[PDB]
């Protein structure tokens, strides 16, 4: 009696933006599935994001480092917009070199095969003296959600006060969501529309795969009122 | 009196929540009254929120 929606179309435009189509859907079904995805995409999205870093010679954030342009504090937050894909592992600990005159970006980070970095032109900071090398250790973890570092504290909340450099975790991939209704040339019905979602993200989540992550939210959620008791 | 004087600074990070005033600067002061959370606040055609 209902026709089910279907992925027809994953158009990949850009590296961070992609448009799904999903069809056919019957009238009203469009807008409730809509804002439901768009609602779960934007609050419960996993991903990956710095957690801590701990670079060498510095105590605090709030201090300079040596030959360095920006400050250690612009540093963590240069940090914490770097778009990281780990695949397998829900902790991963990176390791930053770097030494002479020039932009230190996202490229140049030790490669691993469990790490990809989406945009290597992500420029963490600069460099300005021959002599100075600048050395830090970056602690990735998979989370979901914004956690600051004000409110996560330590296991046994005695860790390296040298280190422990906590850079707010912003752990939602996706930035944009919106979602159209259309209707469609349907030879068979004429109150048949498609769901159109046109998804921003940064580039380190898989369009299909985040939205099949939603709809099983969406399921299992739904699954305690179908289950009552 | 005075043998030495040993001077302490403390840095603190302060973030916006339910209860700062903010303003602009046409006298429009207001006070937080909550986090709103981003699929909860209003969005244009573009799904771009406020």
């Amino acid at each position: 009696e209902f026709l089910k929606p279907r992925l027809v179309d994953i158009e990949q435009v850009s590296s961070t933006h992609a448009k799904v189509t999903l069809e056919p859907l019957e009238r009203g079904f469009g807008h409730t599935l809509g804002n439901a995805l768009r609602r779960i995409l934007l609050s419960s999205m996993p991903g990956c994001a710095v957690t801590e870093v701990e670079i060498d010679g510095v105590l605090h954030e709030y201090s300079t480092k040596e030959g360095v342009q920006e400050d250690i504090l612009e540093i963590l937050l240069n940090l914490k917009g770097l778009a990281v894909r780990v695949q397998g592992k829900d902790e991963v600990i990176l390791t930053l070199n770097k030494s002479g005159i020039g932009p230190v970006t996202a490229a140049d980070i030790t490669h691993d095969g469990d790490v990809e970095i989406v945009k290597p032109q992500h420029v963490i900071c600069h460099l300005t003296d021959e002599n100075a090398s600048i050395s830090m250790r970056i602690k990735v973890q998979r989370g979901r959600g914004y956690v600051p570092a004000s409110t996560r504290i330590h296991s046994e909340e005695d860790e390296r006060p040298i280190g422990r450099l906590l850079v707010d975790a912003c752990y939602s991939p996706v930035e944009r969501i919106a979602y159209n209704v259309e209707a469609a040339r349907v030879e068979q019905r004429t109150d048949l529309d498609k769901l159109v979602i046109e998804m921003e993200t940064n580039g380190t989540i898989d369009p299909e795969e985040a939205i099949r992550r939603a709809a099983t939210i969406l399921a299992e959620q739904l699954e305690a009122f179908v289950d009552l008791r | 009196g005075v043998l030495k004087i040993v001077k302490v600074y403390l840095a603190v990070k302060r973030r916006i929540q339910p209860g700062d005033k903010m303003a602009g600067r046409h006298g429009n002061k207001g006070v937080i009254s909550k986090i709103n959370p981003i699929e909860d606040m209003p969005y244009d055609e573009n799904g771009t929120p406020v």
